[PDB]
């Protein structure tokens, strides 16, 4: 087959500037006088979206922002002015030679200005204890940059076990980031303590944001 | 295995202005350089008593930009030393509409359901065609039997144009 | 317009077999192809093959020749792909997309998720996330929703049957043991709740379970 | 250097924007009877063509400016009427004047206008 | 039936044809600086407009002819610029006369023009 | 300060020179139905009128520019036709555009032209 | 006697009347790039010019209409700027048609314009 | 010894549109502000049956510049509460020709050989005339008897305009 | 067109008297005035007076009241000015110019020169100015002409009856003793002379002397 | 009477620039609403030429170059673009009060680029000796600046007696200057020597231009 390689895998740039996603090929993708290269926009929790057909011809529905170029084995998807709602992964693909093949894609992220995370913590409801297991939930919403740190403090004691992580791709409107956490204990190991805390460690601040409640 | 010489291109023998005349719907094409009938294309061939063959073709064109004009074209075919080969003088009924004269080769057809044309605007150093455009007319805008597609497939590869066809849409813009 | 629907989620045992559908609606089912793409998590996109309904012709990628048997009923206007002797790898989301009788890339289907485990389908468990206070006056309030241990994925989640959409955060999967756990959160003025009925609608097709929890 | 004696400006009446990269051709009526080439160029983004000839080679005599209104329009897929627009005049007959030929163009119309100054 | 002291003609600049179906409205400055409806109509195949008034109804006074340009262009398909073109002059001031206004409307510019004579 | 949003330029077709000290009047179609005054001025030696309104007061809405083509001509002992020339348009409807109304004028004719830019 | 595929009309911009007594000359590009005398004539009271050729004599080809503008103005008394106005187009290219050229000459600027139709 | 009040100015009593009517040639004038009939001026007065009085006057004017137009003017005199005083509405046969309405006082005349008119375009703070113009018509373009000039002399001083007259020339331009 | 001729030069004895003429031709002799202006060397212009042929009226400048008596014959169409009891001062050029019956300045007459000495009219003396060589080939040559001791002034001087005009220099007066001396010079290509006849025509009205000298 | 005074008496400026000739008055020249000032152009060997009547109204025949202005007692004649053929003296004059009076005039000269004088010397012809007097003529033609210096050398000896000077007003086409000289001796005092020389001293050169011939 032919090899497609996505230059940088992660891609960040400020809202309003240009993008320059690449895609080189093991073989040539051009034939009889053209170029069979294609670009797709695959956003979170959804399937691919066609953008450019034949490394240059735009798709009816896609805005001027995009535009492609290349030949032989060098092509490039151009996004400019990068727009808030364009945060996604961009895969190229060729159809000049069987078998069809795609690129490793590229995650495009946006550069913005920091925002401390809106924290929130909640007490395992009734029926969750009514199972033989404990799980307190804390929400880390709309924050930035990506990297954040959560630590569950249960009676001054840092809990490592029960730690369930989950992050969400950069939003689409305010281009932020969010995480959820939840302390998954036994229902018993819940009634063996009385001070439940969710500490948030983030660069947006020196002092860690602390949300808690007690049994 | 080489190929792609316009003259090498093999067209339909014993064309028949008569049997071919009528309405025809554009299913697919190949965009030459410059501006070109974009979406909603439909042609109407029809020869007269003297044998001369002419045509009309309603099609949309994004002339300029934001300027979407369904264009009513017309062209007179001068006969060539080949029933299949032709040179198309044309123009639009409206005056500002691109006027012109290009070649016109009824590449192939079966007369009743499908039609494939090729037109080499300009020649290549050796003999390939640089500026080149084509169509795949169907008697039924409702589509085309695979067999026909299957056949069209052939032709295109023969015209050194496989894949290069942007499929036409028929929303009834006009 | 070009509608392209697929079949519900699939759950299969290691070594078994499966078949999927993909009804066409809005274009000549015989004048197009229809390929199947495979997309695995930290992986990307792999073409499988495609069918020419009219010629019932077929094109496969040797990597799948012995894994996916494709078919298609003209009259039914649907193409199929059969996954034989399954492993844990073939488990991924498969997309169905139509393709030109001359090029490649155009329309994609919702995509049917596919899990190839041995665990038994376990329906969700929805718990409502309520704060520790009526949540004072005029202050904006964030409600939540907890989807505990279910399997396999996915599990559509929305609020107010989809009315509320702005200010919502639906956190991704997490393998709680051999079960999964998803969470959602909605943020709203101190005005909508509790004056109005705040409802979190969790759906899990895999198990035919629908549930709407108030707040 | 110094300043430019003769210059042209062309506007695209249709779009309310300058017509750019529009060819211009200036000739000088010669001792015999035909227009021997004198200068050529293209319309700047400003929609003008500065620096045609210098302030002295642009002697005294008849001149003809040929604006290729044709290809321009044609370029935007529109078939125009005039094969081109020219302005024929007599310059530097009395002392030195500052010639500025302006043109407003449409697919089926156009008009030229000239402004002369001194210092 | 008789003559027409006032006539309104319009040509379509892009097309190089007559601006057909164009709506027109002329008025007269009343005893308050207001604009009272004097007569309306719309261009025929010709592109012209005949019979608006009479050698009699049409009297002295300042009138206003409003060429509905927008509805021309828009209707065909372009996003014209001028909301509409107007014409205001002092009618039959120095006696009786034949007035003909001519428009050569374009999507981004127009050139009203009139010619007057005797009977 | 910075840059001027809307501007006009007027040319004297007759003499191939700018028409100077020609009055201009810009109004804005108001919430009610009449043109409340928005700005006025006089044509510079350059034949233009820079600095009409600033780049923001020139809100979004309909505008009318009135060129006193009358007094000008009249000044040169010539009785012109049009009581004045206006350009009525819709501006700043979508984002900010650079409006430039130009006018070529004669005793019995005139034409306006607009150019819009962005940065 | 019959129709006329070609008609040449001209209005006097300063006066706001028909440009009368104007000399005109149209030509056709021969087989050498030269200009062969196709037909001449002069404007009537109307300002128009009828009968230059016939639906037959007038054939396909590039033609050139030269409006003797200088001899108009100068004759009346002004020192016009353009030596003369010209018009060149591709005649009856896409079949048969009726061509009408219109000039609105002024001492320092003209606006040629044509409108074409069928019989 | 003061003077120069338009109203003070003394005009001819018992004017007679009749006796005055006829041909008249301009020998001299006084240029008001603005453009004005320059050389070769000649007027033709003539009242009708209803008593209204009108006139025509061929005269040259350097309108614009290099533009020498012999202008054929015409004006209708509305009668005023004085047989001598008048208000002249006018215009040129040709259209672009300056149209207007000014005053018109037949200052003096003897009907058969000379005529002096004054016209105060615009009034002064006190009562002097700022924009003011005048003529000295003669029945014989061949000149005028000194007696007449002598008389004319008077009037002018009376019109506070002595010397200020540029003499007209009659080359027959038209 | 407005022709206004005057009388020939005047020569008078100290204390004598003189009268001048000034025929009018082209305008109504009665509709204009006609003044006499006096211009002395390093002096300038002095108005004298004017006559209204029609009224035979007269206006003088007190500085001349008793020196110039003006008259004028309508029929003859000529105005006159009589200079009484002459001195050496009244000697100067007197100009005649017509004037409006309302303003003041318009047409000037050739002007009659006036000398008031006691010396006797002495006719000129013309000598030819020739170089010291045929004046080589193709080199341009300058010919001259000498007007020796004459009186009073002036003495028109031209070449080739006025043909040759360009490249001519006629030097002004000089009181050689109580006689005057004037010189002229013409510059010509080596081509005109001696091939052609180079002639210097000196004329002195004052003495009825005409002389044309070749070269 | 009223006094007219010409600001600068000599006036030089380069071809193509403007002139600003003045004329102030002892009394006011304006009356009943106007201004009775006038301008004349008096060229060499000719009578005055009317230019401007009533310090503002131009005369039919005079070009745009000229133009006047003023009021009360301050008026100014404007010459621009000064033209080669405009080299002359300009007098103003008023007629608002009797007696009429002129100004002292002003000589307008042009600034140009230097040119050495074309010298020429000629031997007293036959008949000039045939009188009882000698006179050798030397012509200094077309030179500049105005000031020049001629010295007659007769046998190395500088002759001072017999020196007759004469200059000509700046030309009209090439705006130069010229002078004639002639050594006026006796016919005897001519045949008492044998080397006749005319030396020209001018700024256009260091070495003086010498033209001579011998008896
Ligand atoms: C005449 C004609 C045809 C070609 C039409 C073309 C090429 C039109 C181009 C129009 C443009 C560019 C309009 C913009 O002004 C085809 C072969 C399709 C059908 C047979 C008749
Ligand atoms: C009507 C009329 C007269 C005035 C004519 C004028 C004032 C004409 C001006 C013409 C101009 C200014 C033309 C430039 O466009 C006079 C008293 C002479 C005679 C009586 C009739």
């Amino acid at each position: 087959d032919i090899v497609l390689t996505q230059s940088p895998s992660s891609l960040a740039v400020s809202l309003g500037q240009r993008a320059t996603i690449s895609c080189r090929a093991s073989e040539s993708v051009d034939s009889y006088g053209n170029s069979f290269m294609h670009w797709y926009q695959q956003k979170p929790g959804q399937p691919p979206k066609l953008l450019i057909y034949r490394a240059s011809n735009l798709e009816s529905g896609i805005p001027a922002r995009f535009s492609g170029s290349g030949s032989r084995t060098d092509f490039t998807l151009t996004i400019n002015p990068v727009e808030a709602d364009d945060v996604a992964t961009y895969y190229c693909q060729q159809s000049n030679e069987d078998p069809y093949t795609f690129g490793g894609g590229t995650k495009l992220e946006i550069k913005r200005a920091d925002a401390a995370p809106t924290v929130s913590i909640f007490p395992p409801s009734s029926e969750q204890l009514t199972s033989g297991g404990a799980s307190v939930v804390c929400f880390l919403n709309n924050f930035y940059p990506k990297d954040i740190n959560v630590k569950w403090k249960i009676d001054g004691s840092e809990r490592q076990n029960g730690v369930l992580n989950s992050w969400t791709d950069q939003d689409s409107k305010d281009s932020t980031y969010s995480m959820s956490s939840t302390l998954t204990l036994t229902k018993d190991e819940y009634e063996r303590h009385n001070s439940y805390t969710c500490e948030a460690t983030h660069k947006t601040s020196t002092s860690p944001i602390v949300k808690s409640f007690n049994r | 295995e080489r190929d792609c010489r316009v003259s090498s291109f093999r067209v339909k023998e014993n064309f028949d202005k008569a049997r071919f005349s009528g309405t025809w719907y554009a299913m697919a094409k190949k965009d030459p350089e410059g501006l070109f009938l974009q979406d909603n294309i439909v042609a109407e061939f029809s020869v007269d008593e003297t044998g001369q063959m002419s045509a009309t073709a309603k099609g949309r064109v994004r002339l300029l930009n934001n300027w979407d004009v369904c264009a009513d074209m017309v062209g007179t075919f001068t006969d060539t030393e080949d029933p299949a080969k032709f040179k198309m003088k044309y123009w639009g009924v409206a005056s500002f509409l691109q006027k012109g004269n290009d070649d016109h080769w009824i590449v192939d057809t079966d007369y009743d359901t499908y039609a494939v044309q090729y037109s080499c605007r300009l020649l290549n150093l050796d003999g390939t065609c640089a500026d080149s455009y084509s169509f795949v007319f169907s008697r039924d805008p409702n589509g085309l039997p695979p067999e026909a597609q299957k056949i069209v497939r052939q032709r295109q590869e023969e015209l050194c144009l496989a894949r290069q066809y942007r499929l036409i849409v028929h929303n009834g813009y006009c | 317009d070009v509608q392209l629907q697929e079949s519900g989620t699939v759950l299969a045992r290691p070594g078994a077999s499966v078949k999927m559908s993909c009804k066409a609606s809005g274009y000549s089912f015989t004048s197009y192809w229809m390929h199947w793409i495979k997309q695995r998590p930290g992986q990307g996109l792999e073409w499988i093959g495609g069918v020419y309904p009219g010629d019932s012709h077929t094109s496969y990628n040797q990597k799948f020749k012995g894994k996916a048997k494709l078919t298609a009923v003209t009259s039914a206007s649907t193409a199929y792909m059969e996954l034989s002797s399954l492993t844990n790898e073939d488990s991924a989301v498969y997309y169905c997309t139509r393709s030109g009788f001359d090029y490649g890339n155009e329309d994609w289907g919702q995509g049917t998720t596919l899990t190839v485990s041995s665990a038994k389908t376990t329906p969700p468990s929805v718990y409502p996330l309520a704060p520790g206070s009526a949540a004072q006056t005029n202050s904006m309030v964030t409600l939540g929703c907890l989807v505990k241990g279910y399997f396999p994925e996915p599990v559509t989640v929305t609020w107010n049957s989809g009315s509320l959409s702005s200010g919502v955060h639906t956190f991704p999967a997490v393998l709680q043991s051999d079960l999964y756990t998803l969470s959602s959160s909605v943020t709203v003025p101190s005005s909508p709740r509790p004056s109005e009925t705040v409802t979190c609608n969790v759906a899990h097709p895999a198990s035919s379970t629908k549930v709407d929890k108030k707040i | 250097e110094s300043k430019c004696p003769l210059m042209v400006k062309v506007l695209d009446a249709v779009r309310g924007s300058p017509a750019i990269n529009v060819a211009v051709h200036v000739f000088r009526k010669a001792a015999d009877d035909t227009w021997e080439p004198f200068a050529s160029g293209k319309t700047s983004e400003s929609g003008e063509l500065h620096g045609l000839t210098t302030e002295e080679e642009f002697v005294e005599g008849i001149y003809k400016v040929e604006i290729d209104t044709k290809s321009y329009w044609k370029a935007l897929g529109i078939s125009p009427f005039h094969e081109h627009a020219e302005v024929v005049f007599t310059a530097n007959d009395s002392g030195p004047r500052r010639y500025t030929i302006a043109a407003l163009l449409s697919p089926y119309s156009y008009s030229t206008t000239a402004v002369v100054t001194n210092p």
